[PDB]
């Protein structure tokens, strides 16, 4: 009974550790997704602006 | 959301590029026609004088 109770307390500690690991993994995944979306949107907007500038330069030369 | 923002930004950038290119081509064509007509008018204003000079250089 005491050893089954100690193993149940350890199982509760392991369940808390698993919930904390799942929460930390979800937080790191959301952070990485936000960083990737920010870098992709910045790259796409800068590429659109640079293409517009180069096309305006070639059109003004013409 | 990132894909929708990218599609909207690309469409707006393409529309702004097309409109700015149309406006710049219109301004360039207007300035070209105006400067061509003005240069023709100025050359006609300065005409009929040095033709006799080139003729006197030509005639012996």
């Amino acid at each position: 009974s005491k050893l089954e109770a100690i193993l149940s307390q350890e199982v509760e500690a392991e369940i808390q550790a698993l919930l904390q690991e799942a929460e930390a993994k979800a937080e790191a995944v959301k952070r990485e997704a936000e960083e990737k979306a920010k870098a992709l949107l910045q790259a796409r907007e800068r590429a659109l602006e640079a293409q517009y500038r180069a096309a305006l330069r070639r059109a003004e030369s013409a | 959301e990132a894909e929708a923002k990218a599609k909207a930004l690309e469409a707006q950038y393409r529309e702004r590029e097309r409109a700015e290119t149309e406006a710049l081509l219109a301004r360039y064509r207007e300035r070209a026609e105006a400067e061509a007509k003005a240069v023709r008018e100025k050359a006609m204003a300065r005409l009929d004088e040095a033709v006799a000079l080139v003729l006197k250089e030509v005639l012996p």
